[PDB]
């Protein structure tokens, strides 16, 4: 009827790649599909929870402005490739330590660091350093929190000891959203929409999770105008 | 007199000497903001006349060390950073210390 | 003359973009940083790109 609107399902996920991803979301009345996927996207690509690198230690390195014998890049080059880290951790654990040691000569990457099973890389391919020598050997231990947003090094509110290196962390695992409304065939109605959602992330998040967490914020937020009252 | 680069800053706290070292030089790698000291030094100073309201304060409250004064180097306001590099010299005939 | 010790100090400031900081082309288009926009306020093209 007119009153009675046509509540929307997840009919299709598609994994193009471990980073890219659609989302298929029908049926939907006419100009709900530009609504809720505009609400979607500004709330994927804003509040969506992740998983980041907050602190790292070096052994024999006390600030980021300064070199290690062996190692091609500078610590803020290797600071700067582990802000890029894809690291998803196990529910219930806001905070995990793990552990990266490696000698001889060749390219130092994500898969040899070290976790504690409830760890999981995403990205094993990616070159974190270079070992240029035999002799060289390398030799750290990198904190990863969860959080939301982004949290620059400086905003974190202020003892730390002399060699722990704070990296800013970029915590959403959501880098592009777009999303298209397209003709539907249900039944004999022409006038239902289907909704696209293309998502490219790091791998961290699952894109139907990611869909429900971002209902759930907006539908919380709507709580407040469905019993709109003066307080 | 001469002035000493020392640790020894009066009516400084533990708190402000925790990034210094024991001849009152910053260490390497410090994360340091505005106001910190960097490099603790002070400088004698002469007899100073205290007022009477002062003096009773004092009587009160005996507390009273003020023989050098605090001409410490401290970070510039709405500077914040690391302490990279640091350089002493010495002038041919005076003791160096263990920085 | 008259003096005793010398000690000096590097500070090292990563300084990042903020309204008031001044960028410029090769073409004389030089101007000031207003706003700081959130990626989702920025325009954005049929690919999502932003």
């Amino acid at each position: 009827s007119v009153t009675e609107f046509l509540k929307p399902r997840l009919v299709d996920i598609e994994q193009i790649s471990t980073t890219h991803a659609k989302v298929t979301l029908e049926p939907l009345e006419r100009g709900f599909g530009h609504t809720l996927g505009n609400a979607l996207r500004r709330i994927l690509l804003s509040s969506m929870p992740g998983c980041a690198v907050t602190e790292v230690e070096i052994e024999g390195v006390l600030h980021e402005y300064s070199t290690k014998e062996g190692v091609q890049e500078d610590i803020l080059e290797i600071l700067l490739n582990l802000k890029g880290l894809a690291v998803r951790v196990a529910e219930g654990k806001d905070e995990v330590f793990i552990t990266l040691n490696k000698s001889g000569s060749g390219p130092v990457v994500a898969g040899d660091i070290t976790h504690d099973g409830d760890v999981e890389i995403v990205n094993p391919e990616h070159v974190i350093c270079h070992l240029t020598s035999d002799n060289a050997a390398i030799a750290m231990r990198i904190k990863v929190e969860r959080g939301r947003g982004y949290v620059p090094a400086s905003a974190r509110i202020h003892e730390r000891p002399i060699g722990r290196l704070l990296v800013d962390a970029t915590f959403s695992p959501v880098d592009k959203i777009a999303y298209s409304v397209e003709a539907a065939r249900v039944e004999q109605r022409t006038d239902l929409d289907k909704l696209v959602i293309d998502m490219e992330t790091n791998g961290t998040l699952e894109p139907e999770e990611a869909i429900r967490r971002a209902a759930t914020i907006l539908a919380e937020q709507l709580d407040a105008f469905v019993d709109l009252r003066d307080v | 007199g001469a002035e000493e680069i020392t640790a020894d800053i009066p009516n400084v706290g533990e708190a402000a000497l925790s990034k210094l070292d024991e001849s009152g030089i910053v260490y390497i790698g410090a994360e340091v903001k505005g106001g910190d000291i960097l490099v603790g030094k002070v400088t004698p100073k002469g007899e100073t006349q205290l007022t009477p309201e002062e003096k009773l304060l004092r009587a009160i409250f005996g507390e009273k060390a003020s023989d050098v004064k605090d001409t410490s180097l401290r970070v510039p306001n709405s500077v914040a950073g690391t302490v990279i590099d640091v350089q002493v010299f010495t002038r041919d005939g005076v003791e160096k210390d263990k920085r | 003359p008259g003096v005793l010790k010398i000690v000096k100090v590097y500070l090292a400031v990563k300084r990042r973009i903020q309204p008031g900081d001044k960028m410029a082309g090769r073409h004389g288009n030089k101007g000031v940083i207003s706003k700081i926009n959130p990626v989702e306020d920025m325009p954005y093209d049929e690919n999502g790109q932003p």
